[PDB]
């Protein structure tokens, strides 16, 4: 039941999503090993993901969390990069999309830095890079990231390297 | 998947060495995220 609706580049919504993508690029400690060497992106398309059943699943849970946290969902907009992007937009997030070996345990991981999510587009550590050229720093091939609505509720703070 | 720590709905990973890094977050229930935008892009070679 998912449909994808293209946003026009003249649309305010396109422009505010592009600005969050571009302005949250940083340098990474691996020198570009996982995600490539870059300071900015060429945005090719932005699409709104529309699925009534998946939206109602999200809002049902948001309301449960809010009622457990003094009517505060603590909702954020965060990036997610994954080899499973195509399954996620059709079926929603579930246990199959978790980073089993993540340093905060098996869960679904999201980033404020779009460039952090870019490291996972082709798999953990960048995998073997793009399928066509086997290049983690490929400048030709088209990549996809998700910009997601995320309910944090009461969040456990881990101070970490 | 693992469970959230007792009494919590998520984990926040605060950067503690690299002063430029932003936070990372983990949820343990797929129902706590909705994939609202799909962004297609290329990384650009610095000049
Ligand atoms: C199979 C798999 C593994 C990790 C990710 C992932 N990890 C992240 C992380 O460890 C920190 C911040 C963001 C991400 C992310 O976007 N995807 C996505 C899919
Ligand atoms: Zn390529």
């Amino acid at each position: 039941g998912t449909i994808l609706i293209d946003l026009s580049p003249d649309d305010k919504e396109f422009q505010s999503v592009e600005e969050e993508m571009q302005s949250t690029v940083r340098e990474h400690r691996d020198g570009g090993h996982a995600g490539g060497i870059f300071n900015r992106y060429n945005i090719l398309k932005i699409q709104k993901v529309c699925n009534k059943k998946l939206w109602e699943r999200y809002t049902h849970r948001r309301k449960e969390v809010s009622e457990e946290n003094h009517n505060h969902a603590n909702e954020r907009m965060l990036f997610h990069g994954s080899p499973f992007v195509n399954a996620i937009i059709h079926k929603g997030f579930d246990e199959r999309h978790a980073y089993i070996g993540g340093m905060f345990g098996a869960g679904i991981y999201f980033a404020e830095n779009s460039s952090k999510s870019n490291q996972y587009v082709y798999g953990i550590g960048g995998g073997t890079g793009c399928p066509v050229h086997k290049d983690r720093s490929c400048y030709i091939c088209h990549r996809q990231l998700l910009f997601c609505r995320v309910t944090l509720g009461k969040s456990f703070l881990q101070f970490s390297a | 998947m693992a469970h959230s720590p007792p009494g919590h709905h998520s984990v926040t990973g605060r950067p503690s060495v690299n002063g430029l890094a932003l936070a990372e977050y983990v949820i343990y229930r797929g129902e706590q995220a909705y994939p609202e935008y799909l962004i297609t892009y290329q990384i650009m070679r610095p000049e």
